[PDB]
């Protein structure tokens, strides 16, 4: 299937404009920063919890390594 | 514009874009590798042997 | 790996010089960090005085 | 009327790379097939350039490729880049199959099914590769991981002693791992062609999971920036390494020779095999962990059936999510695991780890997908 | 045994990443190899030659090459000879083969160190703490003999005799020749061997920096234009 | 209560934030191409547009604002009427067929 | 009740399955007289 | 002739961080010296010693060469 039967659609404008008529970066901090926020916020309670576990599992195994290798007084 | 004057000057006719950029490659290739260069040999300034074979 | 020295080792056996390993005379582990025994491979015995390890 | 169109050999290039509809929001997820193609091409290249220097002879063979290190015009830079690009490779192959499992791409089951023949196939690659150096990680990797196909009963012993070529991984075996670590890759393009072949049927899944053929877009120009500018972040990456730190993700026990007699200190295969080997490591019995450390990576090709939520990306379902990324941080685990020694607390580290892995993919994924699935009254 | 102490880290002259080796230290250290270590370590991937523009002139290499004696290969009457070395030969090996190399040294064999600074977690780190840091057993520790306290080591028991202490050379330079100063210019020098490529591989990184600076946002500048049609566009349903 | 439950999910799912409603997100097997193919036409250009929305959003990595989120308690099975008939068809030609 | 009054691969497939065994037992090389009964 | 490295580690026993690893093996050496019959060593605090003393002469040693 190539362009000219992928799909039916009807009722539909597209406004655009050449490239050449337009900022490449239109209000990149401005906008940008606050949505790269929001974008954040939505993703780090479901991503970051697991790595959060993966630290402390690495934190407290490396250190249980550690312990065992000495010596207690006995 | 300067970039007006590159334009009708350099970019338009599409041969002499290539012309341009083999040219300029050219000239970006002695600049940069000196440049670059400079840079490096500063900053290990003492420690190669192209500063220290003067010695023998 | 190391090669264990014959006629030596708190088991009169064989003592590596290495991490101080000690093997019986039958070659089994005794005291030191050598995980199992030593390798003991597949041998018959041809003639009364010929042997064939292979 | 248009040569791209009617040549029947452009036309192929055409329709595949030029005027194929895309869809619009594909995201950088999807740069990862571009980047493994050429982390492909990479190898090839570097690795010809290599093997026009390299010996397989037992004897030869470590300081023939040192040699190149030492003595070939920027036989250097090659050598670290046909190394740390076996790096690159492995890290576009886990995103790609990544960006599978997140967004059920996996649907697509031929494309799908190729694509885990792929993952094996350059696994064997990558494996056989390492010991062409003949260093003492190369040989004692290559005799241990071998031997576990000694566990097969009955044949175990017969089928890993005709691998070798002998009693032990020597002379034969290092000359024959050269061939197979040469043709390999060109059976790799093979199966890629096909791969994307399937592909080309279904057109590219995008992050809604949503069909998209109200708003697919002409590949170039598009997407044609959008994987050179991926290809030159790839670049960047491979390059930090070669040029910084050419040696970050190697052990350094194979900068020693192979020596048959002197056992190294801990035995480990390159990084991209730590999960399996941690798999592998859990089980007490030797057949059972050969069966698991075959599992960890066959099971791939049953995610499919295990698929239960009524949407197909993960985007929409925010358990699915969670779970996704606690497979993804687990098999951080069985990585650090699986360089580690074999001592508390790491060896029950490691079983848990193992557990959960299988845990989340045959029983917990699919039932998230359940859960939401009541949850949205469907 | 089965215990740490790994090396701390100390600021090499080539640690910083765009760094080169201070040759002048690789010149003194290879004397250290050269009047010290090469009695019972080899270096086998090192030739006279390799020293020519890093650290010693051509001829200068030369005179250093002429100064051992090297087999050569059936001359007319099929005999094997000796000669002076050239630029050509491979740095000597002090012993035909291992076994003998272990005969010489109670039963151990001191490993090559073409690769030394590579084959070892720590590299220079882990050399220089080696070999400045012999001490006298911690009570209760005794060791088997010719086998020495060194808690860098793996088990803390090494088989080798402290090889360095002050005016144990003497330098071409003059630099005072204490034992610290030795064990730095001796690792220089094995950083050295283990990678030769070490200041064209940073030089080389800095010109990647530098193109990747100019080239990233340039074509990501490039994809932002042509997108920028898509990303732009205002969407409008309208049925009636 | 259950209800408390699948709101928050509704929520937490976020199909909302791109004016979709849960019909839109189902994925298309053989059953759900044929529910979509008996859509009338108003129905059918509805989704057309809401999905095109959508995927133009998602491309920009942004969302609507709240006001044009899509409510829970506005969200009608445009679909289910016209895929339980599907089934119930496909179940039947199954049954028939032993 | 129409598959199961299919089952007419079970026959087929019994001489597919020993098609199989004959097959592997062959490529692979005592109690069949004659080959290989006489070494 | 002096080597600079007796005098730095000497500057760095110095340290307060040192001094008590130093007690930690002033106790250990009564304790293994003091017995006939029991096993131990006192590798473990000279070792944990060296590690404050080292990365203490790593920061100053380098200066002076
Ligand atoms: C308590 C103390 C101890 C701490 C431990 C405890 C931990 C607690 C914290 C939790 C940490 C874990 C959770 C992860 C982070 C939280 C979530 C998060 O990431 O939110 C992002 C979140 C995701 O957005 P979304 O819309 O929900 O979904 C993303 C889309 O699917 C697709 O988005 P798109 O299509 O718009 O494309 C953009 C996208 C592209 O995303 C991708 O393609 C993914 C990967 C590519 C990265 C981006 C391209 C740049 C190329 C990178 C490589 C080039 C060389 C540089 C050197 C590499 C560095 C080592 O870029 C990103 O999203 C950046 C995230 C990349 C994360 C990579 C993880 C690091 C690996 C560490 C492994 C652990 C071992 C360490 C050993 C060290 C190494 C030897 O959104 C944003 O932040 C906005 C996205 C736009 C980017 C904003 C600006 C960043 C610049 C990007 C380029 C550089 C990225 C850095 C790469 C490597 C750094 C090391
Ligand atoms: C551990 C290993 C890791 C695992 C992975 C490793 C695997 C291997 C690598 C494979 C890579 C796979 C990734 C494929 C991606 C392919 C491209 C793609 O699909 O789209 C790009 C994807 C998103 O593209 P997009 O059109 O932005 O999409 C926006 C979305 O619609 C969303 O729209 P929005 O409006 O919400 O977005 C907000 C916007 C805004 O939020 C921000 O974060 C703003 C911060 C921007 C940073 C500076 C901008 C640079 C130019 C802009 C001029 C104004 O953030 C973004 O656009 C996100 C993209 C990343 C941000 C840009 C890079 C930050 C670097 C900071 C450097 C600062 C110095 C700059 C001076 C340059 C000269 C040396 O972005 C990336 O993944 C980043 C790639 C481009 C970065 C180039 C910028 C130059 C950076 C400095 C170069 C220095 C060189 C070395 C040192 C030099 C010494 C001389
Ligand atoms: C000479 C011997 C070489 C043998 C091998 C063959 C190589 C082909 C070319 C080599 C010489 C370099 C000259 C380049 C020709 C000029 C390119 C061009 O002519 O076409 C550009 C494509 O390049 C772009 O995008 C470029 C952006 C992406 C980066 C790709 C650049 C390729 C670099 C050339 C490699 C040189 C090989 C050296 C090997 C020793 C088109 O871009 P635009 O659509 O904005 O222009 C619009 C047209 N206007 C401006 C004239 C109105
Ligand atoms: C789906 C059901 C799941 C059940 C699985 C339970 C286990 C029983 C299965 C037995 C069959 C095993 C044959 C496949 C090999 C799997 C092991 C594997 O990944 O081997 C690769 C080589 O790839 C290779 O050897 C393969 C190269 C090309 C061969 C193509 C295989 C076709 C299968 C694909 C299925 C879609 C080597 O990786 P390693 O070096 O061992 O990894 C190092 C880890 N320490
Ligand atoms: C035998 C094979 C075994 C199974 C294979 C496992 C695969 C290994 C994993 C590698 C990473 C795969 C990436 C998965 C797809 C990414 C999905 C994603 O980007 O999700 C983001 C959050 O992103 C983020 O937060 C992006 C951060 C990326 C985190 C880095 C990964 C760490 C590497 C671990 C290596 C062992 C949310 O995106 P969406 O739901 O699309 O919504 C977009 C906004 N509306
Ligand atoms: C069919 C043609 C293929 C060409 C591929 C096009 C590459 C497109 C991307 C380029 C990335 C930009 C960064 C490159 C930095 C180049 C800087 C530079 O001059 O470095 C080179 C080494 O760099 C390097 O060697 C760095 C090069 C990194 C390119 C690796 C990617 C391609 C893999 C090649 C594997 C076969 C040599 O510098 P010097 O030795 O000082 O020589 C002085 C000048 N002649
Ligand atoms: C035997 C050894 C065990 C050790 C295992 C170690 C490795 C994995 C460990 C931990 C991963 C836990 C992940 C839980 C975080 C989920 C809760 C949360 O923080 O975020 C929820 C997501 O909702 C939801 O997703 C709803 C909550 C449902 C989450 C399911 C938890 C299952 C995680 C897997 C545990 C193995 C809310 O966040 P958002 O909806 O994004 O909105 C944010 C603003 N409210
Ligand atoms: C013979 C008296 C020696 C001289 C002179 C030098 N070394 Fe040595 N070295 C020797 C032996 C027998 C061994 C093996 C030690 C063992 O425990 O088995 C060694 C070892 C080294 C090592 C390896 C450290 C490790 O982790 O394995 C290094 C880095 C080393 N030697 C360096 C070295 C240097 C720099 C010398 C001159 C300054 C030097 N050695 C002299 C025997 C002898
Ligand atoms: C998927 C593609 C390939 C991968 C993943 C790959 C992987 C590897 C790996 C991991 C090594 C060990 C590198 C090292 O640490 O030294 C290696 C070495 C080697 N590869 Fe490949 N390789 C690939 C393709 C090829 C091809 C096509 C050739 C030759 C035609 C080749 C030739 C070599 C040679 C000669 C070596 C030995 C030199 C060296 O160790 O660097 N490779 N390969
Ligand atoms: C040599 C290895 C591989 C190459 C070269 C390769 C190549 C590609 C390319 C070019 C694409 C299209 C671009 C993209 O969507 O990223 C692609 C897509 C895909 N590949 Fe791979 N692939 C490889 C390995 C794999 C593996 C291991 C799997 C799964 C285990 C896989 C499954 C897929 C899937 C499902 C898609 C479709 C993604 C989508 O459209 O959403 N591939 N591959
Ligand atoms: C918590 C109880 C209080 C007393 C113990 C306190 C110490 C901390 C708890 C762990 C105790 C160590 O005791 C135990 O040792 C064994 C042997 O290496 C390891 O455990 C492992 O044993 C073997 C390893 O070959 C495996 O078959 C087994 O499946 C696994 O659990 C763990 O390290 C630990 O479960
Ligand atoms: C076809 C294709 N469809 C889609 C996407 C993205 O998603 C939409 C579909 C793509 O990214 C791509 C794609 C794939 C490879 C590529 O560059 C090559 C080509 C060939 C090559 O060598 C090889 F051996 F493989 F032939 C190495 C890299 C460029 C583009």
């Amino acid at each position: 299937r190539q362009f000219g039967h992928l799909t039916r659609v009807r009722h539909v404008i597209t406004y655009s404009l050449s490239p050449f008529e337009q900022r490449a970066f239109p209000h990149y901090f401005s906008k940008g920063i606050p949505n790269v926020l929001r974008r954040t916020r939505a993703c780090i309670l479901r991503v970051a919890p697991p790595f959060v576990a993966f630290y402390l599992v690495y934190t407290w195994g490396t250190q249980e390594f550690e312990k065992s290798k000495r010596k207690n007084p006995a | 514009t300067l970039t007006a004057r590159l334009y009708s000057l350099l970019f338009r006719r599409t041969s002499t874009f290539a012309l341009t950029i083999v040219v300029g490659a050219l000239f970006f290739e002695r600049a940069f590798d000196q440049g670059a260069d400079a840079i490096y040999e500063h900053i290990n300034e003492g420690k190669l042997w192209k500063h220290i074979k003067h010695k023998y | 790996g190391c090669v264990p020295i014959a006629n030596a080792g708190d088991f009169g056996g064989y003592y590596c010089p290495c991490h101080g390993s000690h093997y019986d005379a039958s070659g089994r582990i005794r005291k030191g960090p050598a995980p199992l025994n030593l390798e003991v491979p597949s041998y018959e015995f041809t003639s009364d005085d010929m042997v064939i390890v292979g | 009327t248009n040569i791209r169109k009617s040549h029947p050999l452009m036309k192929i290039v055409n329709n595949a790379f030029i005027d194929l509809p895309a869809p619009s929001n594909i995201s950088s997820w999807w740069n990862f097939g571009s980047l493994l193609g050429i982390c492909l091409i990479l190898q090839i290249l570097t690795g010809l350039f290599l093997a026009m220097h390299y010996t397989s002879d037992t004897t030869t063979a470590f300081s023939s490729v040192t040699h190149i290190c030492r003595d070939v015009n920027y036989g250097w830079i090659i050598r670290y880049m046909h190394a740390n690009g076996a790096s690159m490779f492995f890290i576009c192959l886990y995103m790609h199959v990544g960006r599978g499992l997140y967004y059920g791409s996996y649907t697509f089951l031929e494309t799908w099914n190729i694509g885990v023949i792929l993952l094996l196939t350059v696994m064997a690659t990558a494996f056989m590769g390492y010991v062409l150096p003949w260093g003492q990680m190369s040989f004692w990797g290559a005799t241990v991981i071998t031997n576990l196909l000694s566990a097969i009963p009955y044949i175990g012993t017969n089928l890993v002693e005709w691998i070798w070529g002998g009693f032990s991984v020597d002379k034969a075996t290092l000359t024959r791992f050269f061939a197979f670590h040469f043709i390999l890759p060109f059976i790799i393009m093979a199966i890629a062609m096909v791969h994307l072949l399937f592909l080309h049927e279904t057109g590219s899944n995008n992050p809604t999971g949503i069909s998209s053929d109200v708003d697919k877009i002409p590949f170039h120009p598009y997407y044609t920036i959008k994987d050179i500018l991926g290809a030159l972040l790839l670049i960047l990456a491979l390059m930090l390494l070669v040029l910084f730190a050419p040696d970050l993700l190697g052990d350094p026990d194979n900068y020693t020779p192979a020596n048959p007699l002197n056992t190294p200190p801990h035995i480990k295969p390159e990084w991209y095999f730590l999960f399996a080997y941690a798999i592998l490591r859990s089980i007490p019995n030797k057949l059972g962990g050969v069966l698991a450390l075959a599992f960890s990576i066959l099971i791939l090709a049953l995610i499919p059936l295990l698929h239960t939520s009524k949407q197909r990306s993960m985007m929409f379902r925010p358990l699915s999510q969670c779970l996704f990324w606690a497979l993804v941080a687990d098999l951080l685990t069985l990585t650090w695991i699986g360089g580690q020694p074999v001592e508390h607390p790491y060896i029950t580290i490691g079983q848990l780890a193992s557990v959960l892995y299988f845990l989340l993919i045959l029983v917990l994924m699919p039932t998230a997908g359940t859960i939401e699935n009541k949850l949205l009254k469907w | 045994s089965d215990l740490e102490l790994h090396p701390p880290s100390y600021p090499w002259s080539h640690r910083g990443l765009l760094s080169s080796l201070d040759h002048t230290s690789i010149r003194r250290g290879f004397q250290v190899y050269k009047q010290v270590c090469s009695s019972c370590h080899s270096m086998d991937y090192v030739a006279y030659r390799h020293l020519v523009g890093v650290c010693y002139t051509e001829d200068e290499a030369k005179a250093l090459a002429e100064e051992v004696e090297v087999q050569d290969g059936p001359n007319e009457d099929g005999e094997m000879f000796m000669r002076p070395g050239k630029l050509s030969d491979y740095f000597p090996k002090p012993y035909p083969n291992p076994e003998a190399a272990r005969a010489a040294n109670n039963g151990a064999l001191p490993p090559d160190l073409s690769y030394i600074v590579r084959a070892r977690h720590g590299g220079e780190d882990y050399v220089f703490s080696l070999l400045t840091g012999y001490c006298e057993p911690p009570t209760g520790v005794s060791l088997r003999e010719g086998l020495y306290f060194n808690p860098y080591f793996p088990g803390q028991a090494i088989g080798m005799a402290p090889p360095i202490y002050n005016e144990v050379l003497e330098f071409d330079d003059g630099t005072p020749a204490t034992m610290s100063q030795v064990a730095k210019d001796v690792c220089t020098f094995l950083r050295w061997a283990a990678e030769p490529e070490h200041d064209h591989r940073k030089r080389m990184g800095l010109k990647m920096l530098l193109m990747m600076g100019l080239l990233l946002p340039l074509v990501y500048a490039m994809k932002r234009h042509k997108w920028s049609v898509l990303k732009s566009r205002k969407l409008a349903y309208r049925p009636p | 209560w259950l209800e408390g439950i699948r709101k928050w999910y509704y929520n937490a799912a976020g199909f909302n934030k791109l004016g979709l409603m849960r019909d839109d997100t189902i994925h298309e097997n053989d059953d759900v191409k044929e529910a979509i193919r008996r859509l009338p036409e108003n129905l059918y250009n509805d989704r057309v547009f809401r999905i095109k929305r959508a995927l133009d959003l998602s491309m920009r990595q942004q969302i609507l604002p709240k006001e044009q989120w899509t409510k829970y308690e506005e969200d009608k099975s445009y679909l289910e009427p016209y895929l339980k008939e599907v089934i119930r068809e496909r179940k039947e030609r199954e049954e028939w067929a032993k | 009740r129409y598959r199961q009054l299919a089952r007419n691969w079970v026959p087929t497939a019994s001489l597919w399955g020993a098609v199989g065994a004959v097959g592997l037992v062959w490529a692979t090389d005592d109690w069949v007289p004659y080959i290989n009964g006489k070494f | 002739l002096v080597d600079p490295l007796t005098t730095v580690r000497e500057q760095c026993e110095q340290l307060e961080k040192c001094v008590k690893a130093r007690e930690r093996l002033e106790l250990c050496d009564e304790r293994v010296s003091s017995r006939s019959q029991t096993e131990e060593d006192c590798t473990e605090e000279l070792l944990d010693f060296l590690h404050a003393r080292d990365h203490c002469v790593a920061h100053k040693l380098f200066n002076s060469l």
